């Protein structure tokens, strides 16, 4: 549950990541793709070498997803229902799978961000993301 | 832990330029910050009630060296870290109680923190590499509960 | 994210357990104690050796908030707010307690009622009862 | 695991009453359900659409009889987990892909099978025997060695 501060440190947080959400969703990816290999086979038919224009082009839908929820962050379920069909009815992600992405994901802002990644944000972020996945991982329809 | 002769090279040379003064509490202190539950085990530090109580108390950065020391002496010997942490692991196990999923989350923030002050050199290799050698240390401290 | 399905199964089930409610809060708990003797170190005044009248008394408040849960499953962050307070920023209850409690009072149920347990409605309760830990252990004033 | 000897003996009497057909497709059963994601490990068994589906799935039934078979070589190697069940961990991590928490969470619906199966019998004592004994099963399993 994110408090009043969260929703804030959220957006603020994001609205300062701009126009470069989609390159830290792609890198995110790139790094959960090393770091834990067996996510790679959630991406069987998937070009998912180092750079690929795949994951990059991914990274950007995955980011926009984000931005979506941050925008929708009091709705989530509603605002991701769709996602949830994808993650949690069709693919049937396990839900280790997301603390691995959402992990890499802070990694990514902490490199980028060094001074806006401050201990409040990275907790706010942390269940912000926890929240999106638990609504991508549940079936509530 | 496994590590190529060349992933061993690079991430001692990484932790070789770690600011021993701070790295270490600001890992403990993200983990009372974005785990906040964690500070049950830390009463006795006083004041965690908010980020910047937490990240200015001088027992915070006290304790991180600690932690940093113990994760220097686990690098050392990558092949033995079941002994190396065998006291620590009869403290946080039988003695505190830890529960094994907080290891893991401060070897996660720990990750998080080396990112946030090497940037570009935190390569998705170099993370790769150090997610093992924390998987490790965590491991090697929950010894007690298998 | 419980779905529709959930929350009728739920309530269908909870109002099975009716004026049991306290007593299955109270096996619960003692099967928690006995099961995970680290989750006593949170109750240092209580009396644990056995079933006392503490701990049935305990197990009746227990119940209670679940029905208040149960009730309420659409507006839980507010209907046990006093809970978070409590559980979050007072006691400071580590999560995986959570998932040994919630864990000891499926067992619970499943061998008080047979029929009633089934997988759907187990299937749902783990949810319910994944939830109202988010929501104590949260901190979102 | 070590169980002592009024534990070894409660939980073998119990075990020894199980009906291994009815409990091990229910078990297996119950953990597609309640953990949905556990299908994807499971795709070549069919139709796991709804409950019903799965609790009536043949090949659930047929395989859950086989979990259970390697809980009863568990318990007859209470001393042994880590050796009974190293190509079974191998198989499952290595081939399978199968995270080591969703061990656990069988375990645990096994646990709640029992109780469901038998009831009062299966007291609050009873069942901290067997937790110990799924505790050690998921963790031979999980075989998270240094
Ligand atoms: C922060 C959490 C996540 C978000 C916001 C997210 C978002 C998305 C989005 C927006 C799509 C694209 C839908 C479309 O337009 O076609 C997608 C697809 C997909 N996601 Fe995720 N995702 C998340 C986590 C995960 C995780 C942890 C996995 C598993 C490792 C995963 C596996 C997949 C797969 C397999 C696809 C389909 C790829 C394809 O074949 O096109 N996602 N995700
Ligand atoms: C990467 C994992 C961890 C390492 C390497 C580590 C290391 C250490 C070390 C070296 C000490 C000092 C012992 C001494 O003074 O002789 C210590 C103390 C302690 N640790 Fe950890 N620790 C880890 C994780 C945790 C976690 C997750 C918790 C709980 C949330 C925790 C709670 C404590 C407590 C309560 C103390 C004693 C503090 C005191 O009263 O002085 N540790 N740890
Ligand atoms: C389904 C989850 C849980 C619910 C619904 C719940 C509910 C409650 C309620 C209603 C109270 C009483 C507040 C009052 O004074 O009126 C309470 C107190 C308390 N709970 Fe929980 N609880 C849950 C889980 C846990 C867990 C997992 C722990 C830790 C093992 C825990 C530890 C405590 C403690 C220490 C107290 C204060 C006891 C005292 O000093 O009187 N609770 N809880
Ligand atoms: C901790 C308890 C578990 C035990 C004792 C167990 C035992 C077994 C056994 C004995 C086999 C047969 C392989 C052979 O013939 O040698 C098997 C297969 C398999 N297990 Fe498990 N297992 C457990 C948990 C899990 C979990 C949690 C998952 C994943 C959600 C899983 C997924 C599978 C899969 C996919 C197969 C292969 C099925 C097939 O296609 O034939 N198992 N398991
Ligand atoms: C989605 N990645
Ligand atoms: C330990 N900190
Ligand atoms: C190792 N046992
Ligand atoms: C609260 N038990
Ligand atoms: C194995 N199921
Ligand atoms: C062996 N642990
Ligand atoms: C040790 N295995
Ligand atoms: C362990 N051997
Ligand atoms: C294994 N010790
Ligand atoms: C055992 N290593
Ligand atoms: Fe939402
Ligand atoms: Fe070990
Ligand atoms: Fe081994």
């Amino acid at each position: 549950v994110l408090s009043p501060a969260d929703k804030t440190n959220v957006k603020a947080a994001w609205g300062k990541v701009g126009a470069h959400a989609g390159e830290y969703g792609a890198e995110a990816l790139e790094r959960m793709f090393l770091s834990f290999p067996t996510t790679k086979t959630y991406f069987p038919h998937f070009d998912l070498s180092h750079g690929s224009a795949q994951v990059k082009g991914h990274g950007k839908k995955v980011a926009d997803a984000l931005t979506n929820a941050v925008a929708h962050v009091d709705d989530m379920p509603n605002a991701l229902s769709a996602l949830s069909d994808l993650h949690a009815h069709k693919l049937r992600v396990d839900p280790v799978n997301f603390k691995l992405l959402s992990h890499c994901l802070l990694v990514t802002l902490a490199a980028h961000l060094p001074a806006e990644f401050t201990p409040a944000v990275h907790a706010s972020l942390d269940k912000f993301l926890a929240s999106v996945s638990t609504v991508l991982t549940s079936k509530y329809r | 832990v496994h590590l190529t002769p060349e992933e061993k090279t690079a991430v001692n040379a990484l932790w070789g330029k770690v600011n021993v003064d701070a790295v270490g509490g600001e890992a403990l202190g993200r983990l009372l910050v974005v785990y906040p539950w964690t500070q049950r085990f830390f009463e006795s530090f006083g004041d965690l009630s908010s980020p910047d109580a937490v990240m200015g108390n001088p027992k915070v950065k006290a304790h991180g060296k600690k932690v940093l020391g113990a994760f220097s002496d686990g690098l050392a010997h990558l092949d033995n870290l079941k002994g190396t942490f065998s006291q620590l692991s009869e403290l946080h196990c039988d003695k505190l109680h830890v529960d094994p999923e907080n290891f893991r989350l401060l070897g996660n923030v720990l990750v998080c923190v080396l990112a946030r002050n090497f940037g570009k050199e935190f390569t998705p290799q170099m993370q790769a590499a150090y997610q093992k050698v924390v998987a490790g240390v965590a491991n090697a401290l929950a010894h007690k509960y298998h």
